[PDB]
DNA sequence: ATCAATATCCACCTGCAGATTCTACCAAAAGTGTATTTGGAAACTGCTCCATCAAAAGGCATGTTCAGCTGGTTCAGCTGAACATGCCTTTTGATGGAGCAGTTTCCAAATACACTTTGGTAGAATCTGCAGGTGGATATTGAT
DNA sequence: ATCAATATCCACCTGCAGATTCTACCAAAGTGTATTTGGAAACTGCTCCATCAAAAGGCATGTTCAGCTGAACCAGCTGAACATGCCTTTTGATGGAGCAGTTTCCAAATACACTTTGGTAGAATCTGCAGGTGGATATTGAT
C-alpha cells in the first residue's frame, strides 16, 4: 500500500516544502521515511488503544501518541 | 439517554477575542487550534509549577510557583507581560 | 442570608474563568495543596497569551480580507512572531500551511 | 508549441502550495497504509475518521518540514536538487537516524 | 552545643546487590555508582509520569501495575519492553499468591 | 506473623516499599494499587541489570575490575535500544565512541 | 569585600580548548574562523542553561546555585545530565 | 633533518587521543570565570557549589562534542574535510537551536 | 532590453447553503459562610564546604614555513522537468449495524492510624585496584 | 624499497586515595484493624464506521530536450605543524558565609452544607465559497 504514496504527492509536499528540483530517487525514501513515522506514532496510538480496552481508534489516542513523539497536534481534541 | 457533558474554553476565548478585535469573529476549527493551546500551555506551566514544588519540598502550589514556571516557560518579552498581567490579576484579586 | 455572588473571574479582573483552572489544577495531581493566587495568575497568563495570538491572527485575517479567523491566520500570526514561534516550536497547527518562503538561490537570474 | 522552460512550472508550484493549506495525499491511499502498518501492531482495528485525519496532519506537515531541510542541505552541497543522501543528513542531525 | 545530622536515601545498595549478581567479581567507582542512581530516578520518573498521564486520559483515579506495564511499553524500545514486561508480569503474580 | 518484606515477596533486589512510598508522594494520582510498586520495582531491577551486564563486560575489555563512568557510556551507546532510551542523556565523564569518518583517512 | 569585574571571559576559551573538543568530535581540519562561532554558541548554550539554573536558586531564595539547579535546568533544556544528583 | 610531520597526520593522532580519553577538554578556571560572569548578569551576589561548575562543564563540552559531529557531517556533505561556520549554522538549524 | 504572443493567476462579483451566532432551558458547578486544621515562614545556629590567596606546576601564545585544501572554471553526459491522454483509482454518498459510551451497581481493594520490628544509612574501621612513573618493544610515518 | 625519528603500546611496580566491609541507631517498612470507594461488569442505546456501487478526475505512461551535476584541472592561500618564550591555571589550607537541621505559631489552607452559569440544541442569520470571468501579471522566443 505504501507505492498509493504516489510521486505527484510526494512532489507536492516536496513543493509546499520549497524544493525545485527532485532526484528520482527521493520517492522510495520518502516512503520509507513516512512509513518509519507511522509505525512510530501508530504503535503508540495502538497501545493507548488496547489500554481503554477498545477496538476503534480515537483522535486522542494519535493526538497523545503524538505528545509522545514531540510532534504535538493542535485541532484534534488536544 | 444523554452524551456526555464537554467543558471547553471556547465562550472565554470568545470573550477574548471580542475585547481584542470585536469586528472579528472565528471558525470552529480554529476554535479547535485555540483550545488545544490554551490546555497545553496550561499543562505546561501545572506541571513546571509541581515539579518547582516537589524540588522545594513543598506541597502546595501558591502563585510563587506558577510566577517562577512562567519564567521559565515563555520566551523574553512574554515572560515579561504574562508575569506582569499575572501579579495584576492577583493583587486586583486580593484588593477585591 | 449570603450576598450576591462574585465569579473569582471577576474579582480579578479577568476574562478566563478562574474557578475552572482552580478546579483542573486541584483534580490534575499537581500538588496535594492550591494556594487562592494560583488560579488567578495561571488564568490571567493564560488569557494573556490567548489575546496576543488573537491580536497577531485577526490581523492576519482581514489583511487578507476575512472576518473570520481560520486555522491558517494563527499559523501565519504565530511563524511570523518569533515568541510564539518559539514558544510553539514543537507544535503543528493542523490545516495551517506553512509561510511563504523560497530560497534565493533558487530563483532564476 | 508553447513549453516553459525547466523549473519554471516547479516556481510555481512552490508558490501554490506553500500559499494553500489542504492535505496533499491521497485520502484513500493512506488510510489504507494505516491500517495497514496498524495491523501489524494490533488486530481487527476500527479507526475513528478523525484519527485517520489527525495521522494524516502530522504526517505530512512531518514530511513537509524534512523536505524543507533536505532542502537546505542540498543547497549546502551546492546544488538545487534533493537527494537521499541529503534526507539522511537531515534525519541524522535531528537525532532520527 | 545541641548537635545536628541528616538522612539521604539513594539506590545504592540495590545496585550493588544487582551487579554481584551479574557480574560477581566486578566493582564500581562512586561516580559510576552516581551515574547508576541517576538513571534509575530517571526512568522512574518518566514511567511514573507516562502512568499519570495515562490513568488521567482514562478518568482513573489509581495507578495499577496495568498503567505501569502500558507506560512501560510506551517508553521502552523493542525488547527492552519484551523483557521488562516479562520480569514485571513475573514479579507481580510471584507477589500476588 | 513474622514480617515478611514485599521485595521478598515478589522475589525482587529493588525496594518495593521505597517505591512505593515515592509513588505515593510524587503526586502521579490519588491512590496507587498494590501491584504497581511491585511492577515498577522489577523494571526497574531489570533495566539496571542489563546496563550492568554490559557495562561489567566493557570493563572487562579494558581489563578492569571496576566499572567507571566511560564503560556505562561505551556499553550505552553501543547497544542501539540503550542507546536510543538514552539518546537524551549525557554520561558525566563519559566521552565518545571512537569513530574517524572515512574521508578523513590518508591516501 | 567583592571580587574583581569579571569581563570579557569567553576569551578565556582558547583556539586549542576548541580544538580538542572538535579533535573528540572527530574533526580533523579547521577553518579560523570557527573559535569565534564556537565562542558564541558557547555563551548562548550556557545563558540559556545558568539563565534556568538562576532562576531555580532563586526560587528556593538561595544564594548559592546548587548543582541540583544545573540539573533541572538541564533537563528541562534536554539535555539531561547523569552523574550529579536526583 | 629536521623532522616534521605532513599535515594532518598529528590531527588524526590527537582524534584518536582524544576520542579514547573523558577528561574535561576546557581548563577549568577560565570555564568558572565565564560561569560566575554571566550568571552575575542575572543575579549578583550568587556563590556557586563547585559540583554545580563541574556539572555545567560536563554539560557544555558534550554539548560542543556532539555538536562538532554534526558539523564535521556537514562539511563532508559539501565535499569539505574543513569545517566552518556555515556548516556550525546548518547544523544548529536543523538541529530547531536556531531557525 | 523590447515586442508580441500566450499562458496562468488572481481580484472581483453573485446568490445562497452551510457554518456561526442567537435564544432560552436546566443541571452542574462555582461561590458563600462558618468551622477547623495545618504546612511552612521565620527565627536561631550548628557544621559543610565555598571563596580566597599564593606557591607550585604546566600549557598557551606567537611567528614562520609550505602542503594540500578549497573554490573557481570549464564542459558534456544524462537526469529529471515538462507535457498530453484514457484508464483505473479515488471520491462521494447512502445504508445496516459494531461497539463506544451512558448508567448503575456492589465488593475487592484502596486509605488511614497504631504498634512494633528491621533494613538502610552514616561514619568508622579496614582493604585493595589502579594511577602514575618508567622503560623497553613495536608500530608508524616521511625522506631518500 | 629502507632507515631514522618519533609516537604509541604495553607490562610491571607500589602506595594510598578511594572502594568495601562492619556496626550500631532509628526512620521507615510491615502487620493489624476499621472504614470508604473506584471501577469493573452488565446491560443497552445511538453514534459514526465499514462497506459498496456509480460518480468524477487525477495519475501512469512515454518522449523530447534544457541545464544541472559531477568530473577534471589548477592556482591561490589558508590552516597545520613546530620551536620558542613565559603567564596562566592548578593545587592546598582555612576562616567564615550560608545551607540545612529544629521548633513553633499563624496566615492560609481544607472540610462541609447549601444555593448562577456554561453547555446544549434548534432557530434565526450571514459570510465565505464555489463557480465563472476577464484583466493583471508573468514567461518565452525572435529581433
Ligand atoms: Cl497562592
Ligand atoms: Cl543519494
Ligand atoms: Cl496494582
Ligand atoms: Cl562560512
Ligand atoms: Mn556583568
Ligand atoms: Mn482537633
Ligand atoms: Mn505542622
Ligand atoms: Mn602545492
Ligand atoms: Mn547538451
Ligand atoms: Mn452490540
Ligand atoms: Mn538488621
Ligand atoms: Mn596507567
Ligand atoms: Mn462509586
Ligand atoms: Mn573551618
Ligand atoms: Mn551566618
Ligand atoms: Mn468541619
Ligand atoms: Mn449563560
Ligand atoms: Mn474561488
Ligand atoms: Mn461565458
Amino acid at each position: 500500500n505504501i507505492q498509493g504514496i504516489t510521486k505527484p504527492a510526494i512532489r507536492r509536499l516536496a513543493r509546499r516544502g520549497g524544493v525545485k528540483r527532485i532526484s528520482g530517487l527521493i520517492y522510495e525514501e520518502t516512503r520509507g521515511v513516512l512509513k518509519v513515522f507511522l509505525e512510530n506514532v501508530i504503535r503508540d496510538a495502538v497501545t493507548y488503544t488496547e489500554h481503554a480496552k477498545r477496538k476503534t481508534v480515537t483522535a486522542m489516542d494519535v493526538v497523545y501518541a503524538l505528545k509522545r513523539q514531540g510532534r504535538t497536534l493542535y485541532g484534534f481534541g488536544g | 439517554r444523554k452524551r456526555s457533558r464537554k467543558e471547553s474554553y471556547s465562550i472565554y476565548v470568545y470573550k477574548v477575542l471580542k475585547q481584542v478585535h470585536p469586528d472579528t469573529g472565528i471558525s470552529s476549527k480554529a476554535m479547535g487550534i485555540m483550545n488545544s493551546f490554551v490546555n497545553d500551555i496550561f499543562e505546561r506551566i501545572a506541571g513546571e509549577a509541581s515539579r518547582l514544588a516537589h524540588y522545594n519540598k513543598r506541597s502546595t502550589i501558591t502563585s510563587r510557583e506558577i510566577q517562577t514556571a512562567v519564567r521559565l516557560l515563555l520566551p523574553g518579552e512574554l515572560a515579561k507581560h504574562a508575569v506582569s498581567e499575572g501579579t495584576k490579576a492577583v493583587t486586583k484579586y486580593t484588593s477585591a | 442570608a449570603r450576598a450576591k455572588a462574585k465569579t473569582r473571574s471577576s474579582r480579578a479582573g479577568l476574562q478566563f474563568p478562574v474557578g475552572r483552572v482552580h478546579r483542573l489544577l486541584r483534580k490534575g495531581n499537581y500538588s496535594e495543596r492550591v494556594g487562592a493566587g494560583a488560579p488567578v495568575y495561571l488564568a490571567a497568563v493564560l488569557e494573556y497569551l490567548t489575546a496576543e495570538i488573537l491580536e497577531l491572527a485577526g490581523n492576519a485575517a482581514r489583511d487578507n480580507k476575512k472576518t473570520r479567523i481560520i486555522p491558517r491566520h494563527l499559523q501565519l500570526a504565530i511563524r511570523n512572531d518569533e515568541e510564539l514561534n518559539k514558544l510553539l516550536g514543537r507544535v503543528t497547527i493542523a490545516q495551517g500551511g506553512v509561510l511563504p518562503n523560497i530560497q534565493a538561490v533558487l530563483l532564476p537570474k | 508549441p508553447h513549453r516553459y522552460r525547466p523549473g519554471t512550472v516547479a516556481l510555481r508550484e512552490i508558490r501554490r502550495y506553500q500559499k494553500s493549506t489542504e492535505l496533499l495525499i491521497r485520502k484513500l491511499p493512506f488510510q489504507r497504509l494505516v491500517r495497514e502498518i496498524a495491523q501489524d501492531f494490533k488486530t481487527d482495528l476500527r479507526f475513528q475518521s478523525s484519527a485517520v485525519m489527525a495521522l494524516q496532519e502530522a504526517c505530512e506537515a512531518y514530511l513537509v518540514g524534512l523536505f524543507e531541510d533536505t532542502n537546505l542541505c542540498a543547497i549546502h552541497a551546492k546544488r538545487v536538487t534533493i537527494m537521499p543522501k541529503d534526507i539522511q543528513l537531515a534525519r541524522r542531525i535531528r537525532g532520527e537516524r
